[PDB]
RNA sequence: GCCUUUUUAUU
C-alpha cells in the first residue's frame, strides 16, 4: 500500500470493475484466489448465495498481467460497499501502483547525473518490483494443428501443454501446411516464460 | 585509441586523415603489411592511427608505398 | 569455419563466445544516436564494453551536448561495419574531439547537474572547521587529510601547489576541496 | 504537522538525518533526506522496448 | 595493533542480535567495522528456496483450489523462510497439510539436520477442508543473491542467499586499559537465524582474510 | 561452492616511477572490490605506523610567523617541506636530529647528518642549527589538537581506488579494482599494500 | 514474408 496518499485512494478500488466489489454483503463460508462466496445476511437477501469468479493472472490490453487476490480472512463479515477481493496492484481495497522504497535524494558516485534511480539489490532479492508480462501469441490456422516438422514442450499434439518453461527461439504450437514444408510460428528471444492457459477454442487440447 | 591531436597535426585536414587510415587499413587486413608500431591486442583501427602518431605514415608517402608494392 | 554451426554457438551462449565478443568491442566504434537530433551531437561514437541489463551507459559529459537528460528516453544505436567507416566514428564522431560546440567557442561538454555538484561542495569556505589552518605539503595530501575523516572537505588552509605554463611554486589560500582538483587538472 | 509527527517517532524532528556510506563508511557531514517516498514501475520495460 | 575478541554476544530475540568488537584502534573502528559490514551482506551462507515442485498445479501463477493467499505470495513466504542444514547443500523438504488452519513454518517436517528458528511464519492460509496441499521444498545452499532465470511441474523461483538482512555498526568508547586511541565497536545483526551471530562475524572474517593473501602475493 | 571465491590474478603491476605506482586487481567478487580498497585505504592512511617529524626547534624563532636572517628561506616554508620528508627509522622508535648550515646557500637533505639509524631516500627536495625529533606515530595527527607542528606519520602521500566491470565468463559484473598510489619512498609502494596486508590479517587472527 | 490508417504512449 501507498504509505503517503489520498482519502481518494480507497475510493479507485471500490469504483473500478476489475477489482471484486461484493453486491451483497455478510459473511463468508469458503475464501479462495479461484472464487470467493459470501453467506447472505438475512436483510441483504430477498435465495442461495454470490459466487464471485475472481480473474486469475489473465492477459490485458497492453500484455500485462491482471489477478484478483482476496483481502478478507475466513469467517470475515463485510457490508455492501466493501471489497472481497483486491484487485492487480491493490491490497485490502487501497489502490497500490507501486512499492514505497526507502529513497535517499543523494547521488551516490554518479548514477544520478540525471533523474535517474539508483535501485538495490534488497529490491531485487524480495520481489519489490519485478511485475509479470502475459502475452499473446495467436496462430492462425487457415493448415493442420500437428506438429510433424521435416519437441519436450508437447503433449503429441502440437500445442504446447499448461507450465512449460519455454525459451525465446523454439516451437510453441506446430502448423505445418499441406503439401511437406514447415512455416509455423515460433517465440521471440527475450519473453521466455511459463504458459498460464492454452486456450483452443473453434483436437486433445481444445 | 584516446584522441585523434597527435596524428591530426601531421596531415591537417580530418578529411586527409581517414583517406590515409582507411588504405593504411586495407593493406593490414587483406595484403599482409605487418606494421612499423609495436602490436598489441587492440584492433587494426588503433594500428591504423598509433602510425600517425609518430609520423611514419603520411598520405605522400603512403602512395610511394603502393607503388613500391606494384613495382615486385 | 562454417556459417551453418556458427550459428548454433551464438543461440546456444556458452562460455567462448564472449570472450570473443570482448576482443571484437575492445577499441570498436559503436554510434550512440538519439531519435531526435535538432542538433549536430546527437549523433556520437563510443567504445563500448559488455555489461549486463539491456540498456545502454550513455555518458554524462556528453550528455549535455545530446540535449536529453537521462528521463527514461529510448534511442537508437548505430555501428559502422567497414573500416573506412570506423575511421569516420574515431576522427570526427567521437566524443573526445567534440569538445567544443559548433554553435559559439563556449564548450558543449558541460557538467550540467550531479558532477558540477560534487565540484562545488569541494570549492568552498568555511570557518571553524576540521583542521582549519594547517599546512599541506603537496595537492595529494589533502586526498590523505579528507579520506581519513579527521579534516572537513571545506577549510581555509595553506597547500603547496606546482603550476606550470617552468615550474612556480607559492603558497596562496586554498581551501581543501580545491586542492583536490590540482591532482585532476593538467600541468599547464 | 509533519515535523509534530516526527517528534512521535524514535527519529528526530529534522527531515534530513545523518549516515554513513555504504562504499566508504563515513558519515555525511551534510545529511541527507532519507524517506519512504512512494515509487512505481511504469510500463516502459527494457525487455520490450530493446 | 591489537586483536578484537568477541567477549560478549547479547541476542535479544532469534532474528535481531549484536556483538561486541573489543579492543580496536582508533581509526580503525570506522575500517573493520564497515569491512565486516559490506562481506556479511555480499555473500554468506544463506539457505532459501531454489525449486518448488507441487502436485497438481504445474506453473507458479495457477492458483490452487483449498487455498486462501495466491501461489506467487507462497513462494514470498518461502523466500522469508529461515532454513539451516549442516551437512548436505541440496535437501528437499515437504507440506502434507490438510484440514484447517494456516500453514505455519513449524508443520514443515524437518531432519535432524534441518532446523526451522521461525516457527511463527505463515507461509498461506487453507480454508477448505478436505483439500490439502503438498510440495517438494528444494532448498540449497550458497551466496549473494540469483535469479529465477539461472522439469514442467517443478516452477523456478528465484533465490535470496542472505542470512542477514541488516547490519548496524557503531564507534562508541571504550575503556582506557593505559592505552590511548582505543575504541568500542559493537555490531548489530537483524539476521534470519540461520548462522549463529558469534559464527557470523568469524565466517565473515575468514573469507576477508582469503582475499587479503592475493595483497601479500603482490 | 559457498566458500570458493574469486581470486585475482595480479597482471597489470606497473609503475610510472619509484614512489608512483598504480596496482590493478582482476577479477573479484560483485561488493568486493569496493570493501577491499576501502578498507586498506583507511589502514594505509590511518591504521599503519610510520616515521616523521614531531617538533621544529628554531633558534630565535618561537612563533608561526618569523622571518630568518642570512638563508633564502621562511618560516612558513621551512616547516611544510619538513612535514613531507621522507624520513623512516627501524631501531627506535624516538630518535633527534640536526642540521648545521654556515653561510649563504640552499638547504636540502643531502648534507645533513643521519646521527645512526635514521635514513633518507629523497635528499633531492628542499627543506641554522635546527633540532628535530622523529617518533614513530599511527596514521596522521593533526597540529590543532597538539597546542608544534602536523606529523604526517604515514609514508603515503594519496591513494584512490576505481572499481570497473570485469568478466570470467562464467559471471557478470564482477568488480576489477585498481589502485593509484604515491608514496615518499620510505617504503615501496608494492611493499605498502603488502604491508597493509599484513597489518590487516594480524587484526583477523583471533576471528579465523 | 507485409503495408496503410486510427488510438495510446515516449522524447
Ligand atoms: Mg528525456
Amino acid at each position: 500500500k501507498p504509505l503517503v496518499g489520498t482519502g481518494m485512494e480507497r475510493a479507485v478500488a471500490v469504483d473500478s470493475g476489475v477489482t471484486a466489489v461484493a453486491k451483497r454483503g455478510g459473511v463468508v463460508q469458503y475464501v479462495d484466489a479461484s472464487r470467493i462466496v459470501i453467506k447472505v445476511n438475512e436483510d441483504e437477501m430477498y435465495a442461495g448465495i454470490d459466487i464471485y469468479n475472481l480473474t486469475k493472472y489473465t492477459r490485458s490490453n497492453q500484455n500485462t498481467c491482471i489477478n484478483q487476490m482476496p483481502c478478507v480472512s475466513l469467517g470475515e463479515p463485510v457490508e455492501r460497499g466493501d471489497v472481497l477481493a483486491d484487485g492487480p496492484s491493490t491490497d485490502l481495497g487501497e489502490l497500490a501502483l507501486g512499492q514505497n522504497m526507502r529513497v535517499a535524494f543523494m547521488p551516490w558516485n554518479g548514477y544520478n547525473f540525471e533523474d535517474s534511480i539508483l535501485v538495490s539489490e534488497r529490491v531485487v532479492q524480495e520481489d519489490r518490483f519485478t511485475t509479470i508480462h502475459i502475452q499473446e501469441l495467436a496462430c492462425v490456422s487457415r493448415e493442420e494443428i500437428t506438429a510433424d516438422i521435416p519437441l519436450s514442450k508437447l503433449d503429441e499434439s502440437g500445442i504446447v501443454y499448461i507450465g512449460a518453461e519455454v525459451t525465446g527461439g523454439d516451437i510453441l504450437v506446430g502448423k505445418v501446411t499441406p503439401k511437406v514444408k514447415d512455416s509455423s510460428l515460433r517465440v521471440p528471444n527475450g519473453v521466455s516464460g511459463t504458459v498460464i492457459d492454452v486456450q483452443v477454442f473453434t483436437d486433445k487440447r481444445a | 585509441r584516446v584522441t585523434v591531436q597527435d596524428a591530426v597535426e601531421k596531415i591537417g585536414n580530418r578529411f586527409d586523415l581517414v583517406l590515409v587510415a582507411a588504405r593504411r587499413a586495407r593493406q593490414m587486413q587483406v595484403g599482409g603489411k605487418d606494421p612499423l608500431v609495436p602490436e598489441e591486442n587492440d584492433k587494426t583501427t588503433v594500428i591504423a592511427l598509433r602510425e600517425i602518431e609518430e609520423g611514419l605514415i603520411n598520405n605522400q608517402i603512403l602512395d610511394v608505398r603502393e607503388r613500391q608494392e606494384q613495382q615486385e | 569455419t562454417t556459417i551453418k554451426a556458427a550459428k548454433k554457438m551464438v543461440e546456444r551462449e556458452e562460455a567462448v563466445v564472449w570472450d570473443i565478443l570482448d576482443e571484437v568491442i575492445r577499441e570498436h566504434p559503436v554510434l550512440l544516436n538519439r531519435a531526435p537530433t535538432l542538433h549536430r551531437l546527437g549523433i556520437q561514437a563510443f567504445e563500448p564494453v559488455l555489461i549486463e541489463g539491456k540498456a545502454i551507459q550513455l555518458h554524462p559529459l556528453v550528455c549535455a551536448a545530446y540535449n536529453a537528460d537521462f528521463d527514461g528516453d529510448q534511442m537508437a544505436v548505430h555501428v559502422p561495419l567497414t573500416l573506412e567507416a570506423q575511421l569516420e566514428a574515431r576522427a570526427l564522431m567521437m566524443s573526445t574531439n567534440n569538445i567544443l560546440s559548433p554553435a559559439n567557442g563556449e564548450p558543449i561538454i558541460v557538467p550540467s547537474q550531479d558532477v558540477v555538484l560534487g565540484l562545488y561542495y569541494m570549492t568552498r569556505d568555511c570557518v571553524n572547521a576540521k583542521g582549519e589552518g594547517m599546512v599541506l605539503t603537496g595537492p595529494k595530501e589533502a586526498e590523505r587529510l579528507y579520506r581519513s575523516g579527521l579534516a572537513s572537505l571545506h577549510a581555509r588552509v595553506k597547500v603547496r601547489i606546482t603550476e606550470y605554463e617552468v615550474a612556480k611554486t607559492s603558497l596562496k589560500d586554498t581551501t581543501v576541496g580545491r586542492a583536490i582538483l590540482w591532482m585532476i587538472v593538467p600541468k599547464g | 504537522e509533519i515535523k509534530e509527527l516526527l517528534k512521535l517517532g524514535d527519529l528526530p524532528t529534522s527531515g534530513q538525518i545523518r549516515l554513513y556510506d555504504g562504499r566508504t563508511g563515513e558519515q555525511f557531514e551534510r545529511p541527507v533526506t532519507v524517506g519512504y517516498m512512494y515509487m512505481l514501475k511504469l510500463n516502459h520495460l527494457v525487455d520490450d522496448k530493446m | 595493533f591489537l586483536k578484537p575478541r568477541l567477549v560478549d554476544i547479547e541476542q535479544v530475540s532469534s532474528t535481531h542480535a549484536k556483538v561486541t568488537l573489543e579492543p580496536l584502534e582508533r581509526g580503525f573502528g570506522h575500517t573493520l567495522g564497515n569491512a565486516l559490514r559490506r562481506i556479511l551482506l555480499s555473500s554468506m551462507p544463506g539457505c532459501a528456496v531454489t525449486e518448488v515442485e507441487i502436485d497438481g498445479v504445474l506453473h507458479e501463477y495457477s492458483t490452487k483450489e483449498g487455498v486462501q493467499e495466491d501461489i506467487l505470495e507462497i513462494l514470498l513466504n518461502l523466500k522469508g523462510l529461515a532454513v539451516r542444514v549442516q551437512g548436505k547443500d541440496e535437501v528437499i523438504l515437504t507440506l502434507n497439510k490438510s484440514g484447517i488452519g494456516p500453514v505455519t513454518a513449524a508443520d514443515i517436517t524437518h531432519d535432524g539436520d534441518v532446523e526451522i528458528v521461525k516457527p511463527q511464519h505463515v507461509i498461506c492460509h487453507l480454508t477448505d477442508e478436505n483439500a490439502s496441499i503438498s510440495m517438494r521444498i528444494k532448498v540449497q545452499r550458497g551466496r549473494g543473491y540469483v535469479p529465477a532465470s539461472t522439469p514442467i511441474g517443478r516452477l523456478l523461483v528465484d533465490a535470496c542467499y542472505s542470512p542477514v538482512e541488516r547490519i548496524a555498526y557503531n564507534v562508541e568508547a571504550a575503556r582506557v586499559e593505559q592505552r590511548t586511541d582505543l575504541d568500542k565497536l559493537v555490531i548489530e545483526m537483524e539476521t534470519n537465524g540461520t548462522i549463529d551471530p558469534e559464527e557470523a562475524i568469524r565466517r565473515a572474517a575468514t573469507i576477508l582474510a582469503e582475499q587479503l593473501e592475493a595483497f601479500v602475493d603482490l
